[PDB]
């Protein structure tokens, strides 16, 4: 079936480039157009560029003014999108999508895209602690968004509850939270898995009394 | 090169039925095809409707799409509305250049109030080791999201030092959290410490204490 899987985000200074991909398969990629939309919480979706199925003509949005530019290269089945000249006003979530003639039929994950002076900041991670106990994990201070969290790896399934991040002096801080019955936490250890891409940050913290 | 202008947000009931408008400024609305996309928050967007009218297969037949020549609109129509159609909805044209609408928030009404469940930590002993302390309050399982969230030490305000995210949805609740920064000789020097949140006329609170 149709998959879209986009990478190359991430941090990046006002005025330099990004180049960002999307690998895709479950289809034959040189029949179809593809496109990039992007996505902010104010303006909704934008369209920002596509192009042909035989990858020579390419289209723009008008938010782009000449700075970005559409790619694909067939034999990889991957097309790009690189963006030149960024501005704040590029933050965003970016998708790629497929093309089916007059509509986009298939969408891929997003990635988001942050224009900031600001360089990237690791998390500091704590441990919380106090029938049913619930234990937390604190993911401190980072930059840019995001960073995900399971527990257990995620043998701990249920019972989680991941809470959107505050800001505050330019750094993110969230609490992740998982309810397990007493007798989990006195059977075995419960650790939280803290990841931040970003920064190459991965960390594991064991919930102590 | 033409606008696509929808009502930002529609409320409805379960079972109800549903016409969600998507008006074309300029040009005629039947010159090119507008197409609909669903999405959940937190997610991609997924095709409801395409070529005007068309379902792609596993969509609901509950959708269904239309064009209304006289005010130049195309409509998504929802019957028998469900929680899960709870989404925004975008559609989609184009002529020279594509233009999406600005999305409607459809909400499904219904679901009766519940008041929060609040979790409050103390600094765990690694922070403090770094001379900080920053008190945890997660707020949780309430209806509807307006809520006010407040801190207290040794029983009295304490509004520096706090930050505090809007609602937002988890399954048919909201959740929220609240940051109280401290010195870490603040929260060893006191005695307690309290997050009070009110929601419909209701407090919940809960206090920590070194």
């Amino acid at each position: 079936e149709v998959q879209l899987v986009e990478s190359g985000g991430g941090l990046v200074q006002p005025g330099r480039s990004l180049k960002l991909s999307c690998a895709a398969s479950g289809f034959t990629f040189s029949n179809y157009g593809m496109a990039w939309v992007r996505q902010t919480p104010t303006k909704g979706l934008e369209w920002i560029a596509s192009i042909s199925a035989g990858g020579d003509k390419t289209y723009y949005g008008d938010s782009v003014k000449g700075r970005f530019s559409i790619s694909r290269d067939n034999a990889k089945t991957t097309h790009y999108l690189q963006m030149d000249s960024l501005r704040s006003e590029d933050t965003a979530t970016y998708y790629c999508a497929k093309t089916s003639r007059v509509y986009f039929d298939y969408w891929g994950q997003g990635v988001m895209v942050t224009v900031s002076s600001a360089e990237t900041t690791a998390p500091s991670v704590y441990p919380l602690a106090p029938s049913m106990v619930t234990l937390g994990c604190l993911v401190k201070g980072y930059f840019p968004e995001p960073v995900t969290v399971t527990w257990n790896s995620g043998a701990l399934s249920s019972g989680v509850h991941t809470f959107p991040a505050v800001l505050q002096s330019g750094l993110y801080t969230l609490t992740s939270s998982v309810t397990v019955p007493s007798s989990t936490w006195s059977s075995q250890a419960v650790t939280c898995n803290v990841a931040h891409p970003a920064s190459s940050t991965k960390v594991d913290k064991k919930i102590v009394p | 090169q033409f606008v696509l202008t929808q009502p930002n947000s529609v409320s409805t009931n379960l079972g109800s039925t549903v016409k969600l408008s998507c008006k074309r400024s300029t040009g005629n609305i039947g010159s090119n095809y507008v197409n609909w996309y669903q999405q959940h928050e937190g997610r991609s967007p997924t095709t409801m409707i395409y070529r005007d009218d068309k379902r792609p297969d596993g969509v609901p037949d509950r959708f269904s799409g239309s064009i209304d020549r006289s005010s130049n609109s195309a409509l998504l129509t929802i019957n028998n509305v469900q929680t899960e159609d709870e989404a925004d909805y975008f559609c989609h044209s184009y002529s020279s250049g594509i233009v999406f609408g600005g999305g409607t928030k459809l909400t499904v009404l219904g679901q009766p109030k519940s008041t929060p469940t609040l979790t409050v930590f103390p600094p765990s002993t690694e922070e403090l080791q770094g001379n900080k302390a920053t008190l945890v309050c997660l707020i949780s399982d309430f209806y509807p999201s307006d809520v006010e969230v407040a801190w207290k030490a040794n029983g009295a305000p304490i509004s520096q030092g706090v930050d505090t995210a809007n609602p937002t949805k988890q399954g048919n609740k909201y959740i929220a959290s609240s940051f109280l920064r401290l010195t870490a000789e603040q929260w060893r020097s006191r005695n307690s410490f309290t997050c009070q949140v009110t929601h419909e006329g209701n407090t919940v609170e809960k206090s920590l204490s070194p």
